[PDB]
């Protein structure tokens, strides 16, 4: 599980090409990690999903001041609804298929 | 030109330990096992055969005999070849064209070399590992904790100048310091341990990267302690060890050995068996070993092996039965072509 | 240049305690038990190495003399060096090149480091582990909530061992020495109160030339409360040997 | 710096009972079926208490001030002093007597082995008065009632300068009912000393 740089410097450079509120969910939390570490520190500051990290406090955190969101996995459905159910977020960034790991 | 097989028994009159490089996980010293955590641990045959080969390089030298002042005529290259088996001077090849039938010539001259071998040349003895006989029979030795001498007697305070007592006094506090301050930091260190325990993969290599700058810390910490670098009154880790009197079933064997060869190795066990010293640990005595060897050997063709006779080595002495030990250790000494120098 | 093993038994006076970290467990103060739980414990052949290793620096630091204000000359750091093996000052330099010699040089002015060694320099000296002879001979003592310790029994015959690898007649005479002194006080372990540790020991020298069958014993060293009795003129010329050498320069190393 | 040996007989002629504090069993010295022996503990409580009675009664550097901690010593500061385990010289000499009590027979003969490590003239002279002080009151062990305390004690003290091969004796204590008998003008020395000290404490 080492993702290329090329891909993670496309990836990160994409995002940062952003220019709005956005849900970057991705796969995995590691996903996360390397992106958030590589990820310059970005203006609409960033929030990442912790490993194990309950998505409520992030969320509810994330919509008082809206940024790059990066979820991963544990998204768990629901919705990054705005306080007064309105759309905080333009761009809804996948960084990757979320593939599952062969179960030999 | 007989294969010698000596199997018998190594009885421990001290504790029997060896520091196996890979066998000591970091946790602590582990007597290398006999496969897997769980296996019954064994006395390593390489241990053993290097102190026999020690043994018989010394049988070499003493029989060879020192000059006036007490030098052996031998060089560094030579001692080194004779005993550790590494050319110095790099003339030590495998299958090189040419050495081929110089085999024969070289062991008749060298039977030190004919026995254990040289980087390229087949070592005709096999010192078997030592494999305990019952279970238990090892177990944790050492341990203890060195102390501050002046907590232990006070009498030492008498002997100091009042400068020295200062300095003892400032060395305390520093090194009780500097034990506070180390230990929470380990105990830090043990919490993120346990995150690595439950971190995940190719996030724990950062983790990593801190603890190894942690630890660079905690060596500059000490580093800049004066004097005193390391903490005195530090428990002692223990080592693993084969009980007294633990009984470890030995096989040793030379292939094809002449009388000469065989006496070579006997004589080398003569001269161990003045200090039946093996593995480490010699401040506390460990490696003494009592041992007997039944020799038999074994005919090509015939259906069971004949025994030569026994080689007990005891602290009373050593006994060799049967005539034709005698005859191999005689011969041997008997024997003045030998040359343990060039080639 | 001989390599003397002195072979014997410890026969304990009053009971022998040791508090070995590793041994002792939440039950309390218990002897490593020479593999299982078990097993026979012994007496560790650390705390008799200490024991003797410091009777060795006393008579050291005596026999160098004290001045008139009643202090030895000695420094802390080579007191640590001599009795602990703890390179203090702080220039240990391991496998060092020009070391490689020097430590012949060392051990030939300091024969007490090189009787113990120091971190990086080999020990002459090995102190084993004592064993009992026969069976139940350790109990519990210490009744007073009060932790009682084991201890081996009033009488046990411990059968003890020693080794000085490649003994110069100085550095055996140190070592006899060092036993002479230890004598004065024959304890060892733990619980000086409560007496535990005083011993009645008894020694073979053995020597053993490299080369011959069978070694030669060159007398007994029997230490017991009413003295010590030293029997082999040949441990007398070693002890004679260290005490009349002056040309050990403890100071440098 | 003196290190003084304490080697000597214990006569006892009446039941000397320890352990007060599943019958009632001596201590035993190994295993189930050897021999018992009396406890350190105790003799060493009395030693203390002596010694404690003794100092209140009169009135590293912190041993040099207080003799009391110097002997016995509090769980920082080593205790100079150690007091052995008395066992039996002979087979048998205890029996079950009296919950009954098991004790050592009247006329046991019970080899006892105390001492003083790197002893200085002023708290061995405390020692010495503290061991005069014991004929009036030799008691060991509870049953005061029962009164399971009178022993008689024979005491070699034997010196032992570190270098020498050999101890010089320096004199006998008996203590007995009838009184104190002391030997050797080194301890008579000792105790002339102890009796102007100047501790406190």
């Amino acid at each position: 599980q080492i993702f290329s740089g090329q891909w993670l410097k496309a990836v990160v450079e994409q995002l940062s090409c952003i220019q709005g509120p956005a849900l970057v969910l991705t796969a995995s939390h590691y996903e996360t990690r390397m992106i958030a570490n590589q990820l310059g520190e970005v203006s609409q500051p960033v929030y990442i999903q912790k490993a194990g990290q309950a998505l409520s406090e992030i969320i509810k955190q994330y919509q008082e001041k809206p940024g790059i969101l990066i979820s991963a996995g544990a998204s768990v459905g629901v919705s990054p609804r705005g306080e007064n159910g309105e759309q905080i977020f333009q761009d809804l960034i996948i960084t990757r298929i979320p593939f599952l790991p062969p179960d030999r | 030109m007989r294969t010698l097989n000596f199997n018998g028994k190594i009885s421990t009159l001290e504790p029997l330990t060896v520091t196996v490089k890979n066998a000591v996980s970091t946790s602590g010293h582990r007597l290398p096992r006999n496969g897997g955590f769980n296996a019954a641990p064994y006395f390593p045959g390489t241990s053993i055969r290097g102190t026999l080969r020690h043994a018989a390089h010394k049988v070499i030298v003493d029989r060879v005999g020192l000059n006036a002042d007490g030098k052996s005529p031998f060089d560094l290259a030579e001692h080194f070849m004779l005993a550790q088996g590494v050319d110095i001077n790099g003339e030590a090849e495998t299958f090189a064209p040419g050495e081929i039938n110089a085999g024969a010539e070289l062991r008749s001259k060298n039977p030190l070399i004919s026995l254990f071998g040289r980087w390229g040349l087949s070592g005709k003895v096999g010192i078997g590992n030592a494999i305990p006989d019952g279970d238990n029979q090892w177990g944790m030795f050492g341990g203890g904790a060195r102390s501050i001498m002046f907590q232990r007697d006070e009498s030492l305070m008498e002997f100091l100048e009042t400068d020295q007592v200062d300095r003892l006094e400032r060395l305390l506090e520093e090194q009780a310091e500097a034990s506070v301050d180390i230990s929470q930091i380990k105990t830090e260190q043990d919490a993120l341990k346990k995150a690595m325990k439950s971190a995940d993969k190719d996030t724990k290599a950062e983790l990593q990267i801190k603890v190894r700058e942690l630890d660079e810390k905690i060596q500059a910490r000490k580093d800049q302690k004066q004097e005193s670098r390391e903490s005195i009154r530090r428990p002692i880790d223990p080592y693993e060890a084969f009980i007294t009197g633990a009984e470890l079933s030995h096989r040793m064997s030379i292939k094809n050995a002449t009388d000469e060869e065989a006496g070579l190795f006997i004589s080398a066990l003569i001269r161990f068996a003045a200090e039946p010293r093996f593995g480490g640990h010699a401040n506390h005595n460990c490696g003494l070993v009592e041992a007997h060897w039944t020799v038999t050997t074994w005919k090509p063709g015939e259906l069971v092996p004949v025994t030569l006779g026994e080689i007990v080595i005891t602290p009373n002495g050593v006994e060799i039965t049967g005539d034709e030990l005698f005859a191999m250790v005689k011969a041997f000494n008997e024997n003045q072509s030998f040359d343990f120098t060039a080639r």
